[PDB]
């Protein structure tokens, strides 16, 4: 009875069969897969070598000779030249998946790019019919002179790096080196955002205050309210007099630390704002909120300039938003897991990049200009290029804890990472440098200091401490 | 053991004796 | 289907194995088997119908039949059956040459008949001459 | 542990006893010797497949493994040649033996008859 094993695709003087698959093997190959690897090789079904039938039948006859195969020697050229074949035809093997797998890849992306125009096609066509069925009768060129600015005087930064720059073998020793607490209320407790500007600090809290906080004068500098909700996101002025804050009321309020009142409210949002950024020259403040908008402010008067839709006909949450920080470009994150990069001069989408697997609640972007992140509740950290818009490197927590927050040290060397727990990658290595633990909840700032000497995070343990070697 | 397949040698001449002849036991 | 059943020298449609069974038997044939005997046709053992697995064939994975006749196995095997033979023709060279070797060890008489000429004819020289 | 086929005189990687003459060979040897003799190589009595005992018992590269496959072939065809070079020399010495014993036994013949003629002189 002649039979022909599965795994080789030559004829078996042994065949047999296992329990879970109605295939047929030669024994000492199987034996071998199940040795290795458990499993039914086609039906990948548990298998065990006990679990195998005995087709005992009279096994398949040996092949003819070819006519050169009647010597030993030439045996041994027709085995060699046979040896020979088998080894390419495993080279090409190896070849053809990888080829198969490069070419699904740009295959689904096509796919994904498709389903975003069948997307925006499908919404104003929806409002083409909506309409039937219901029918009744110099700033330009200051940003890119500014940019351009920006952009030239870092190229000897990135030449050489500060000689004051602290050492990995430095930053490995971080150590907890102050610690505040009773910046909140304890009824209503945690830091819900932090920002900070050398020794001085800015914080947001769920008891509806706004506090104005130094940390190495270990007190209070002032107090703001009159927010309706919960503060969300903060930001403090290179000016160190300025504050900027965001609530939960669709409204941001701004604040100095010189005054008692507030210096403007910007009504812009019809939704819970839940980030902000600032541009690099600090006269505007961008901002992104559950409407799905993003938009454009003076600061002082509240005056938009702009305001676009993140996604056109549809409502997504917004979790990021970040300028990069040479001004004329923005990265926005969504609970679609898409991130989109903008454009001010054009106010247009520049890129978009399909990436993380949930909500992207953190975006970072390097002052080298070309590295950026973004931070997901999936808990992997990616590492993306600019220069062709590019994926470099991945990292990840195997237990998927959600990060809440990113952020580049000041020279673009360091990623501070924040979430159940504190860590911070040198990012040219991109290995972890140090974990830290010593938060009792979830993580929800990060900021670094001058040279990196200094390392800043905030958590809902209802303490700001600062971390140094 | 190698020319061993001639057992489907004969099998062939028997098969030339089945067709164009006689019964099979009873 | 290629399997050619054991039994009734047909092919099949629908091969099962059992445990102890070894030629392959039909779903359709088995079951009237098990039914009239209960007894496998081959080896006698004893049927039931939780032994019968069924064969398939074109699951993701399967190689490919090779049907260019040479093979890695086929030609290791040949050389195998190439070296038993030159062995066991070895061997028997080696028993005659043993046995041949042996005998004629055995068979060095020469300069013992030798001496026994050379006492013979001595003794006829003198037999030769008392007369 | 090192096993030698008493057939081969190699290695063997399944060795196996016979009953009938205590001997170890390689199984699929002594399968084929009785499959055409019928007997025990060494003790000559008669031997069946049923009647052996089973004993108890990394590469280097492919074009390594085919040369010494061709070193190794040339070596045993060496030893068969040789085997029947030496066994027609065998055969002639032999028969070389024979000659000159016969040879012996006509004059040993002829002498003994010579030796009668001086007792009738």
């Amino acid at each position: 009875m002649s039979f022909v094993c599965g795994i080789s695709g030559e004829l078996t003087e042994d065949p047999v069969v296992s329990q879970v698959s109605g295939h047929i093997f030669d024994r000492r190959l199987i034996v071998k897969f199940i040795a290795e690897n458990g499993t039914d090789p086609i039906s990948h079904g548990e298998l065990s070598e006990d679990q195998l039938v005995s087709l005992k039948s009279g096994g398949t006859g040996s092949a003819p000779r070819n006519v050169s195969g009647t010597s030993i020697p030439s045996l041994l050229k027709m085995l060699q030249d046979e040896w020979d074949t088998v080894m390419l035809n495993s080279f090409s093997l190896r070849q053809q998946l990888q080829i198969a797998r490069q070419e699904l890849s740009h295959s689904l992306y096509q796919h994904d790019a498709a389903c975003r125009v069948i997307s925006r096609l499908s919404k104003e066509l929806t409002a083409a019919r909506e309409a039937l069925s219901t029918l009744k009768p110099a700033i330009l060129a200051k940003l890119e002179e500014k940019s351009k600015s920006l952009t030239a005087e870092r190229k000897q930064r990135g030449k050489n790096l500060p000689e004051g720059l602290a050492k990995t073998e430095e930053l490995a020793e971080l150590k907890q080196t102050a610690s505040h607490t009773g910046i909140h209320s304890t009824g209503t407790p945690g830091i819900t955002a932090l920002d900070i500007k050398g020794n001085l600090s800015l914080t947001g809290g769920i008891d509806k205050t706004v506090v104005l906080y130094d940390y190495e004068k270990e007190q209070v500098m002032q107090t703001f309210k009159g927010h309706n909700k919960k503060i969300n996101a903060v930001v403090l002025h290179p000016d160190n007099i300025t504050a900027i804050s965001a609530s939960a009321d669709s409204h941001i309020r701004v604040w100095s630390a010189t005054d008692s009142s507030s210096k403007a409210i910007i009504d812009v949002h019809q939704a819970p704002v839940t980030d902000i950024s600032l541009n690099a020259s600090g006269d505007y403040i961008l901002s992104a909120s559950d409407d799905s908008y993003w938009a454009f402010s003076d600061i002082r008067s509240g005056k938009s300039l702009c305001k676009v839709s993140v996604e056109p006909g549809s409502q997504i949450a917004v979790h990021s938003i970040e300028f990069h920080p040479d001004g004329l470009i923005f990265g926005t994150g969504a609970a679609d897991a898409v991130v989109k990069i903008w454009d001010l001069k054009n106010q247009t989408v520049a890129a978009a990049f399909p990436g993380h697997t949930a909500a992207v609640r953190s975006i970072a972007f390097s002052e080298n200009g070309y590295y950026l992140a973004t931070g997901s509740e999936d808990g992997e950290v990616k590492l993306w290029d600019l220069r062709k818009l590019k994926n470099l490197k991945t990292f990840a927590n195997e237990e998927k804890q959600p990060i809440n927050s990113l952020s580049f040290d000041m020279t673009g060397t360091f990623l501070g990472i924040g979430g159940q727990k504190v860590q911070v990658l040198h990012v040219k290595s991109w290995s972890e440098v140090v974990s830290l633990s010593d938060h009792s909840g979830p993580v929800t700032g990060v900021r670094f200091g001058e040279n990196a000497r200094s390392l800043v995070t905030c958590s809902l343990d209802k303490s700001l401490r600062v971390f140094s070697f | 053991h190698e020319y061993g397949n001639v057992i489907k040698k004969v099998e062939e001449m028997k098969v030339r004796r089945e067709n164009e002849m006689l019964a099979l036991p009873t």
